[PDB]
């Protein structure tokens, strides 16, 4: 058996990743099981507020707010956890 | 929470 997703074959005990239309990354795996079943998880990323641009674990990215530029990074740590500080030279 | 996804034939 396998497993078809997106005009892409996947091995029963495959595990491979997916962009969800939304935007936010999933974790998948096929287990085929008779019907090509395949399952997939949101994996910890992180969500910017603003743009509601999903970031992964050790993205970095900027964003102006209020005129001031922010470098924004992803840690995660279980929770989409994410910090911003103002640009510096 | 965010969504996952499932999917296999004759879905
Ligand atoms: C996604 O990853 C987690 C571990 O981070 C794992 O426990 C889970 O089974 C995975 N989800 C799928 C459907 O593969």
């Amino acid at each position: 058996d396998q497993c078809i997703v997106d005009d892409i074959t996947y091995n029963v005990q495959d595990t491979f990743h997916k962009k969800h239309e939304e935007g936010h990354m999933l974790n998948c795996t096929c287990f085929g099981q008779g019907r090509g079943r395949w399952k997939c998880d949101p994996v910890d990323q992180c969500q910017d507020s603003e743009t509601g641009t999903f970031y992964q674990i050790g993205d970095s990215w900027e964003k102006y707010v209020h005129g001031v530029r922010y470098q924004c990074y992803c840690y995660g740590r279980g929770i989409g956890e994410w910090h911003c500080q103002p640009l510096q030279t | 929470g965010l969504p996952g996804m499932k999917g296999h034939r004759g879905f």
